RNA sequence: ACCUCGAUGUUGGAUCAGGACAUCCCGAUGGUGCAGCCGCUAUUAAAGGUUCGUUUGUUCAACGAUUAAAGUCCUACGUGAUCUGAGUUCAGACCGGAGUAAUCCAGGUCGGUUUCUAUCUACUUUCAAAUUCCUCCCUGUACGAAAGGACAAGAGAAAUAAGGCCUACUUCACAAAGCGCCUUCCCCCGUAAAUGAUAUCAUCUCAACUUAGUAUUAUACCCACACCCACCCAAGAACAGGGUU
């Protein structure tokens, strides 16, 4: 029985499970764009973008600096959260980061997902790209919309 | 909830009760149909080399909302006739005790205090 | 506990080629638009991926030559140039990466 | 005191006398008593000395002299917290830093 | 006419027909006139498919 | 703005339309009876009818130390010592029994709850019964009592010394020693202060309550 | 290839397909709101004996109500969401002793139902619903397929039969399954602490059918039979019901009239074939209490 | 008696029970040296129920407090590939006794290794149509010299059992749980009566027949069937199930 439990078991207890996470988050912080285990990619996700909030109420806010000298290991992160990451998520109030399924690792035959922070400097994923306007049910359908806007 | 072998609180003007003794009252018996006994229910107490029955009076343990909860476990000394065999009761009892069903008259005729 | 008896073959025969058992035939496989090698859909395609992941490799190399050792990640963006291009009036402020091979066409 | 209105106390000759009362004042009460007024239990028919009966906002109880010597129940009533029977009996408290000696 | 058929002496309330559940307590024992109310046709086909030989054909 | 603890829901998969009906009955009682601010601190005197008798009146005095439950059956807990008996009551804030809630003394205490108020001494725990109201002026922060509180042998209903409880309010060092000290930091939890998913904001929510209430007065 | 509504349609199309089909289903809701003025059936007065049609409620969440007495009654919330008659089928073709009239529930997707199921839906001009269930009823209650139901459907003072599916425990030991004790945790004890003791008698040479050992709990249907209806909110459509129902929070529940012996012959003043809103005979309150039950709004008891 | 059981012994206990009625309690009758209250005896009934401690390895038993009662059996004195090992059993030791001794003892006392990864059979949500105690009313009545003290009809409180649930309390905290809350519905097959023959009265009928007595059943629950991309889930070992407007 375990209805409506959030966060999945991880480590080899809840002090791992975190040290993991942050482990992913700091790496992603740092190359934008990380392969990893679909179940860790997806758990680590949520933390990344409440990672960003934090980056986003400034230096000045002396709480969001001891989460963020938490959660980043390397210390030199920090500034680069703050300057960087924080003024290029401006406009949007979420969905900083992707995240898609791409194929199974071969030694360990785990589901893998990549995980990566919007607007890189990075060459960009393929991504799955839904059909041309121009196909022959689109323009059926276009077709439709035509009629509904016309009759009015 | 007060069941067997529990430690109990004589809160009486009886010689018996506030004698001064090595061993606390002890609950030797429930008279409910199942062993747990919350107030208002009839105890058998082994006190200071006899048995005697007593009244629960106000408990630990949680009861429904409004009703009060106490900090100890209090007893009153009841002859089987149901006549008290102390006068007076200084510690507070609870208004409950009046609609429960029993003989619960004489016990709220000799207490000064309702909570 | 232990068998009382062996199983025969045919008693093993009928376990072993149940369909249950069996592989199932996967039906969620498409061609690639891109490369034209097969992909499975909500799947991204493994050639391309490869594709991107050794541009990128490449890309994080030319980053370590020049940042030049262990935390030095800079305060500023960043952008990525090949043969033959500038940076623009809003490309100045950030740190440039070079190389030595045309744009691919599809990184733009 | 949120009990009753009325208390009272009345006292008896004989223990079958004291039966006597309280079964016809109940058995008077159902007479006159509304149809949504609750029916009325009798209380201590056992005891030899002492009955009670509750009603809504009455309360009475039957005893022998005897037990009206000891109970002093009118006294209890009239003044609440200054009674003799008070007085005699102190609150018990624990020694400072819970250490008791000899 | 399966309800109209007539038993011979006091077979009626006499003769019983016991089944049994899988269940602990299963067991129920009634008369052919309470399981004749029950359903009409369960005495005739009773009768008849015990006299039919003991193999797989029969049912 | 002060808004009542009971309104702001817990997180779970109820439908929010259970809570709009439910704030709407609430609010409809509070137009009845006036609910005031109150804090765990405080000092609280409760007036409700007696069902046992035949409608007397009941008023209990004593000091909150727990707050809990939401919506209707929403609830606060009140303590006192009575004439050498330690007494607690569990009362419901939508109960139609309560007559009037006042405010006798508003103050904060140090922590949330105040449930070791039961292993501390009684003193601490004992309240006059008949104590005049004492009111401050109504544009003044709400204010704090940093009283910790001395305490009885370490047998206590719960480990107060552990740091699940987050306890503030008490004098540890008069009875608990150093190795005791230590020994309960093996339960310390570090990470659990910068958990980033664990934290429940409450900031859309509240505002949501707030327009809905000014709407209804 | 297995094909969802989605594959093919540009990100232009995907708007336009959502708010067409939204539109769709509140014109579908909007036609059937007038029953009495479409040419309905027959209505017929209650005489003794007669059943009427339920309703399709989902379980919103609980909350305490108060008596005038001072006693504290936990009620259920049900919330009539999208109920409709959906099929009448007469004695004869059901084989049963009592005609059936079918009831749809929560308003559902069209895109993830089934082909035939979209063709019955369409027939109807009505949306798909989530649940349907049957009600076993007389031939005087009959009604007219389309007809929406209200929660209004009951009143207060009327006792209601809740069956759902129970919440899910997925496989679950003896001990917790059945109540079986179990095994002491100390003196001895080698790695039995939970397990089912000796399953049968040595006598026999198997293990009884039907026995209670370890297996998958819950996920099944349970009826809460006699739940008295204190309140209605007409407007939400909120039937606030005693006790406790089965079933998780946000699931559907069948209500119908309770089949006990005691409350027979209760339904003569309850509107009998449906509610009908729309007749405008008497137009009903925001709410509907029962006597006993304190108003929200209501001067403070007093036992005097 | 027996070439039938047992080389991880046997007694108890734990867990879980299945069944019989020769019924301990609750139900229905007949008689009574049945005023009423308790009682005594017999017929019918196995749906349900049948307590907790102390002493002792206890099965027994005794003792204490209860209850409505604390039934009698059978099931390899049910069940140890589900569990203990307390007594009695192997290697060590002692008291007492036998014996020249080695050694022994139906006595007393201390210590002493319980394996198994389930192949086959069987089974793994069938239905609860719920039982009982107490208090009050009648009534303090009938009855009875008094003392005492009813039955049907009805009301309220509890306790357990089954099935659920989380608004409060509580362990806790997107939830799961009890110490908490909600619901819980048919009757018994023994006798008591008429009318009326053999046997013109009478007679309850293994006579024809007529009422207690339905001398058999409920009602309720479930009940449509795409894609079987992917995601989510109050659904879940996997599989399947629900949602995805
Ligand atoms: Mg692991
Ligand atoms: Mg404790
Ligand atoms: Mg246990
Ligand atoms: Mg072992
Ligand atoms: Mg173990
Ligand atoms: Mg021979
Ligand atoms: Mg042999
Ligand atoms: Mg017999
Ligand atoms: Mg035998
Ligand atoms: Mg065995
Ligand atoms: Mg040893
Ligand atoms: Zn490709």
């Amino acid at each position: 029985i375990s209805h409506g439990r959030v966060f999945r078991r991880m480590g080899l207890g809840p002090e791992s499970r975190i040290h993991l996470l942050r482990n992913l988050l700091t790496g992603l912080v740092r190359h934008e764009r990380i392969e990893a285990p679909w179940a860790r990619v997806d758990e680590m996700r949520g933390y990344a973008e409440k990672l960003i909030d934090y980056g986003k109420l400034g230096d000045t806010n002396e709480r969001a600096m001891r989460m963020a000298d938490f959660w980043l290991t390397e210390k030199d992160l920090i500034p680069k959260l703050f300057q960087v990451l924080a003024p290029r998520y401006k406009d949007q109030t979420g969905g900083y980061t992707r995240m898609l399924q791409i194929p199974n690792r071969s030694l360990d035959r785990a589901k893998m997902a990549v995980i990566e922070y919007k607007g890189n400097c990075l060459p960009p994923l393929p991504l799955p790209r839904r059909d041309s306007h121009l196909t022959l049910l689109n323009q059926l359908l276009q077709g439709l919309r035509q009629d509904l806007r016309q009759s009015q | 909830a007060i069941q067997k072998m529990t430690r109990v609180r004589v809160v009486d003007n009886s010689a018996l009760g506030n004698s001064p003794y090595h061993r606390a009252p002890r609950c030797i018996h429930v008279y409910k149909k199942n062993g747990v006994g919350k107030v208002g229910d009839q105890i058998l107490l082994a006190i200071k080399g006899q048995k005697k029955k007593a009244l629960i009076v106000g408990h630990c343990m949680p009861g429904p909302r409004m009703t009060p909860r106490f900090d100890s476990n209090n007893v009153v000394l009841i002859e089987d006739n149901g006549n008290p065999v102390g006068t007076r009761i200084k510690t507070p009892i609870p208004t409950s005790l009046r609609k429960r069903e029993g003989e619960y008259s004489k016990v709220l005729a000799i207490a000064q205090n309702f909570v | 506990a232990a068998p009382k008896n062996r199983r025969t073959i045919e008693v093993n025969r009928c376990r072993r080629r149940n369909p249950q058992k069996l592989i199932k035939v996967k039906n969620n496989i498409d061609v690639c638009p891109e490369c034209g090698h097969l992909k499975q859909k909500h799947v991204l395609c493994a050639y391309c991926y490869e594709k991107v992941c050794k541009e990128t490799a490449e890309i994080r190399r030319q980053i370590g030559k020049q940042e030049g050792g262990p935390f030095k990640a800079p305060t500023i963006e960043t952008v990525v140039l090949y043969t033959g291009e500038t940076p623009s009036e809003q490309d100045q402020g950030k740190r440039i990466i070079e190389r030595d091979r045309k744009r691919p066409s599809w990184f733009t | 005191m949120r009990y009753t209105d009325y208390f009272v106390i009345v006292s008896g000759t004989s223990t079958r006398h004291l039966h006597a009362m309280a079964f016809y004042v109940v058995k008077m009460y159902k007479h006159l008593k509304c149809k949504r007024d609750p029916h009325v239990k009798i209380e201590g028919k056992d005891t030899d000395d002492w009955l009670c009966v509750d009603f809504g906002s009455m309360v009475i109880h039957l005893m022998l002299p005897e037990t009206r010597e000891i109970y002093e129940l009118e006294k209890l009533w009239t003044l609440r917290s200054y009674d003799d029977q008070l007085a005699q009996i102190a609150p018990e408290t624990v020694p400072e830093d819970f250490i008791l000696g000899i | 006419n399966t309800r109209h058929i007539a038993f011979s002496g006091n077979k009626w309330e006499q003769k019983v027909y016991s089944s049994h559940t899988g269940y602990p307590g299963g067991f129920r024992q009634v008369t052919a006139a309470q399981l004749h109310l029950r359903d009409p046709v369960a005495i005739v086909k009773l009768a008849i498919y015990g006299m039919l030989p003991k193999n797989l054909h029969r049912r | 703005r002060f808004l009542s603890p009971e309104f702001i829901p817990r997180r779970g998969r109820t439908d929010p339309l259970k809570f709009q009906i439910e704030r709407k009955d609430m609010l409809e009682r509070r137009k009845v009876l006036h609910i005031p601010e109150f804090y765990v601190g405080s000092i609280l005197r409760v007036t409700t009818a007696d069902p046992y008798a035949s409608g007397k009146i009941s008023q209990f005095l004593g000091i909150c130390i727990q707050r809990s439950g939401r919506g209707l059956g929403a609830t606060f807990i009140l303590r006192n010592v009575i004439e050498g008996q330690g007494v607690e009551i569990c009362f419901e804030l939508y109960n139609p029994r309560v007559q009037e809630i006042q405010v006798v003394k508003l103050e904060k205490r140090l922590d949330d709850s105040l449930l070791y108020l039961r292993d501390a001494l009684p003193e601490y725990s004992t309240f006059d019964v008949n104590m005049k109201p004492v009111v401050q002026e109504p544009n003044q922060k709400v204010p704090v009592n940093e009283l910790k509180v001395k305490m009885k042998p370490k047998p206590w209903s719960k480990r107060w010394e552990r740091p699940n409880f987050n306890i503030k309010g008490i004098r540890f060092d008069l009875c608990l020693t150093e190795q005791q000290m230590k020994e309960a930091q093996k339960w310390n939890q570090p990470w659990l202060e910068f958990d980033m998913m664990r934290e429940y904001d409450t900031s859309k929510i509240e505002a949501a309550i707030w327009k809905e209430i000014e709407a209804s007065k | 290839s297995g094909t969802w509504w989605d594959e093919h349609l540009s990100e232009e199309n995907v708007p336009f397909i959502k708010q067409l089909v939204s539109d769709e289903d509140k014109a579908q809701l909007a036609s059937k709101l007038c029953p009495l003025k479409d040419e309905p059936w027959p209505i017929h007065p209650w005489e003794p004996g007669s059943f009427r049609v339920g309703l399709i409620a989902l379980k919103l969440g609980m909350m305490p109500l108060w008596t005038k007495d001072g006693q504290k009654h936990v009620v259920t919330l049900l919330q009539v969401q999208d109920c409709h008659v959906l099929k009448y089928t007469s004695k004869e073709n059901c084989n049963g002793k009592m005609a059936t009239l079918s009831v749809g529930g929560k308003t559902v997707s069209r895109f993830r139902k089934a082909t035939s199921i979209l063709e019955f839906y369409r027939e109807l001009g009505l949306p798909p619903k989530q649940t349907v269930k049957i009600f076993n009823i007389t031939d005087n209650a009959a009604i007219k397929p389309g007809t929406p139901l209200y929660a209004a459907h009951f009143r207060p003072g009327q006792y209601v039969d809740v069956t759902a599916k129970t919440i899910g425990k997925g496989f679950q030991g003896v001990m917790k399954r059945w109540g079986f004790k179990g095994q002491p945790a100390t003196h001895g004890q080698t790695k039995t602490h939970r397990r089912p003791g000796a399953v049968a008698t040595g006598d026999i040479g198997r293990v009884w059918p039907g026995t209670k050992m370890p297996g998958k709990m819950g996920n099944i249907y349970r009826t809460e039979y006699g739940l008295k209806v204190w309140r209605i909110n007409t407007k939400h459509n909120i039937i606030y019901v005693n006790g406790s129902v089965p079933g998780h929070k946000n699931c559907l529940v069948k209500v119908k009239d309770s089949k006990l012996p005691a409350y027979k012959d209760l339904g003569k003043n309850l509107p009998f074939p449906t509610y009908f809103p729309d007749g405008d005979e008497e137009e009903l309150p925001e709410d509907l209490y029962d006597e006993n039950v304190c108003q929200p709004g209501a001067p403070s008891i007093t036992f005097a």
